[PDB]
């Protein structure tokens, strides 16, 4: 059926679609933030860690 | 926005254009199956750009490498010819070797 | 279908008196429970919590083991899959439960997974996924490996499977986000299962998951080393150039940005450059930068990817690889041989001691009986006369153009037409 | 396409004038143009054809 409920279904699956994608995108760059904040948080600390060793 | 989709398919055409052009300059006929299968929604479209450059680089350095060694078998038949013709006049009487 | 089973489970609210009453559950967990349910506000379920942290996991585990009935499981596991969705934070809660009760939470669920309710056995899944990343808890052991080795057959399994194999790779990404998790799986066959899963040809979520999941492993450097015994950059490549889903080719492009940026070595590095180009990927790069997207990660991903690719061909272009390839007899198409570039900048070096390569390139058109040796020699013996015409004398005193003639009717149509062109190219000029 | 979500159709009311069309057959493709050569026919009136 064509009517009003089918297109109310229809256009209901597109904004879930939608949503899915947002929600996809949000995951994969949340993924690749708290990849850069460990690799960044590691780099410092061994900056640090050269020094304190160094000293020790 | 598909503007480069469609110039893309512009050129496609073009080369499909040149080859079948070619086919009629020579007595190959073309064939007619009936199919009318549809153009490929994935990103065949590399695929049938690389084919078609082959089958028109192929075709284009066919024609030049021909056009060039068909000029230089006729200059050597005529150096051949001009040679015989040479030694035919060199033969009054060709007593000294040199 | 995970979104329709986890409402239908909270439409369906099922008493947890009966527990109480036939005795198989305790009083406390009952009166918990129902507190819980009363107490939907976001205020009144923190309080609750707190007051309850470690009754809260203790009665919902004595529950859901003791009770046989689905209903109530299936209800529990989405009221703690919404309390983790609204406040990840919550996770705290059983955390500090499981650390009261001085075991691992993971055991008490472990045999969960095997309870015949697929959609409760894969919100249990994702229960553990989330508290695992979210807790300070890195999950190892016994118990880790089984748990591996119950998603491993989740993902065998492999549409109500499609859907359970999706809430699975969820959890596994979830989990491969940590960097210990991801040296787990690394050890763990888990590698060889996504690439199967991959070449099985599933739905395009389960290929998003799986390329998400391959993203995440390419993170730590060590993974990307070891994973090249897959060889997975050909099946990305094939599965790319297939599919046509903006998140696929965001994934995929990702992947071969972190493993183009992560490898530990440059060796590693140039492998994966020469992965990519013999898959033929610097030509769909070049389509899809072509090709106008609005996120900005895909074109500096797509950029990066085509940059690398580039410096790896001219790397490759480099005439001491045409050297090597020469003395190792690697007559196998490689981006050198075709280099437009190479042979016209570097011909002359052809002639390097003492015309060697040039009778190295000979002997290998008179004595190869393999059809692509010999027209990778024949294409390299053309390209030396075109891009260097003085060389068209070396090669006549070295008998080149007869061996190139005697093949020109081989039996191989691909070596024919190499030989064809070369033929064609000396004989081009007098 | 493979893909999940469906695509969807609607109508909707309008004031845009609707084409002719005709339903033209084999037999009656010869008379149809001759009838549409001296303008086509509006939407939905008395076919000439
Ligand atoms: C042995 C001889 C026996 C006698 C046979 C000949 C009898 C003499 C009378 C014949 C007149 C032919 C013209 C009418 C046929 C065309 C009408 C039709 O159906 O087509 C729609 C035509 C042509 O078809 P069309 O290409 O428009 O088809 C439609 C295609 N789409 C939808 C894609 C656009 O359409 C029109 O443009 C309609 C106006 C037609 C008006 C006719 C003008 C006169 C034409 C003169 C023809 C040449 C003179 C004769 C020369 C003979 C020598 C070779
Ligand atoms: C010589 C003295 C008499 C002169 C006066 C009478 C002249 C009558 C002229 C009409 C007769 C010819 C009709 C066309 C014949 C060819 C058929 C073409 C294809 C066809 O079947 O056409 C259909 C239309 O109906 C038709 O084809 C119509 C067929 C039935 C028409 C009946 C009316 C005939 C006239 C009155 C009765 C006879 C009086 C004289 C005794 C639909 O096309 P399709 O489905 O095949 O298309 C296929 C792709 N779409």
């Amino acid at each position: 059926a064509l009517s009003d409920a089918d297109v109310q279904k229809q256009i209901k699956h597109m904004m879930a679609f939608i949503e899915q994608e947002a929600n996809e995108k949000a995951e994969e760059i949340d993924a690749k933030a708290e990849e850069e904040f460990n690799i960044e948080k590691g780099r410092l600390v061994q900056t640090q860690r050269l020094k304190i060793m160094e000293y020790y | 926005k598909f503007v480069n989709e469609v110039r893309r398919c512009e050129e496609m055409d073009r080369k499909l254009r040149f080859v079948e052009k070619e086919i009629r300059k020579a007595n190959i006929p073309i064939m007619d199956t009936g199919e009318n299968p549809e153009v490929p929604f994935p990103r065949d479209m590399i695929d049938l750009e690389a084919n078609f450059e082959k089958i028109e680089n192929e075709l284009k350095e066919i024609n030049t490498n021909q056009e060039a060694l068909k000029r230089n078998f006729l200059e050597l038949t005529e150096l051949k010819f001009i040679l015989r013709k040479t030694q035919q006049f060199f033969d009054e009487m060709a007593d000294p070797d040199l | 279908i995970i979104a329709a089973k986890a409402a239908e489970v909270r439409a369906n609210k099922v008493n947890w008196q009966s527990y109480l009453q036939g005795q198989m559950i305790s009083a406390e967990d009952c009166e918990f429970i129902q507190r819980f349910e009363m107490k939907r506000c976001s205020e009144e379920k923190q309080e609750m919590l707190q007051t309850e942290g470690s009754q809260c996991a203790k009665t919902f585990i004595n529950l859901m083991t003791h009770i046989s009935k689905e209903q109530t499981v299936q209800y529990i596991l989405t009221m703690v899959d919404d309390m983790l969705q609204e406040n990840h934070q919550r996770v705290s809660i059983f955390f500090d439960y499981a650390k009261r009760s001085k075991s691992t939470a993971w055991p008490y669920f472990l045999p969960m997974l095997n309870r015949q309710d697929p959609f409760t056995v894969h919100m249990a899944a994702r229960i553990i996924a989330k508290l695992a990343a979210w807790g300070k808890e890195l999950m190892e052991g016994s118990d880790l490996n089984y748990y591996f080795n119950w998603i491993k057959t989740q993902l065998s399994s492999q549409s109500d499977s499609s859907q359970y194999v999706q809430c699975v790779a969820g959890c596994l990404q979830l989990m491969l986000r940590v960097n210990e998790y991801r040296f787990a799986w690394v050890e763990a066959d888990g590698v060889n299962c996504i690439m199967g899963v991959l070449s099985n040809k599933c739905g395009f979520q389960l290929q998003y998951q799986m390329i998400f999941s391959i993203w995440l492993l390419a993170f730590s450097p060590q993974m990307c080393e070891h994973l090249r015994r897959y060889n997975i950059i050909p099946v990305l490549s094939d599965i790319l150039q297939e599919s046509v889903k903006e998140k696929v080719t965001r994934i995929i492009l990702a992947a071969f940005r972190n493993f183009l940026e992560k490898s530990t070595e440059r060796e590693t590095r140039q492998e994966y450059a020469l992965a990519m180009i013999q898959c033929k990927v610097l030509k769909q790069l070049e389509n899809l930068e072509q090709q106008k997207y609005d996120d900005e990660d895909i074109s500096e991903d797509i950029k990066f990817l085509l940059e690398k690719l580039g410096e790896s061909v001219q790397d490759l272009s480099s005439f001491d690889e045409y050297s090597s390839e020469l003395k190792s007899g690697r007559l196998e198409w490689s981006p050198v041989h075709k280099s437009e570039k190479f042979w016209r900048e570097n011909a002359v070096r052809l002639n390097e001691k003492n015309y060697e390569l040039l009778k190295i390139l000979t002997k290998l058109l008179e004595v190869s009986d393999d059809p692509q040796v010999l027209a990778v020699a024949a294409h390299d013996v053309g390209e030396y006369v075109r891009h260097y015409p003085r060389g068209k004398r070396v090669f006549e005193q070295l008998g080149g153009k007869q061996l190139v003639m005697n093949h020109m009717h081989h039996e191989d149509q691909q070596v024919r037409y190499n030989a064809l062109l070369a033929v064609q190219k000396l004989m081009v000029h007098n | 396409s493979g893909s999940t979500v469906p695509s969807i159709l609607n109508r909707m009311q309008t004031n845009q004038t609707p084409p002719t069309y005709n339903k033209t057959n084999k037999f009656t493709h010869g008379f149809q143009n001759i009838v549409d050569a001296y303008g086509i026919g509006t939407y939905r009136e008395i076919n000439p054809a």
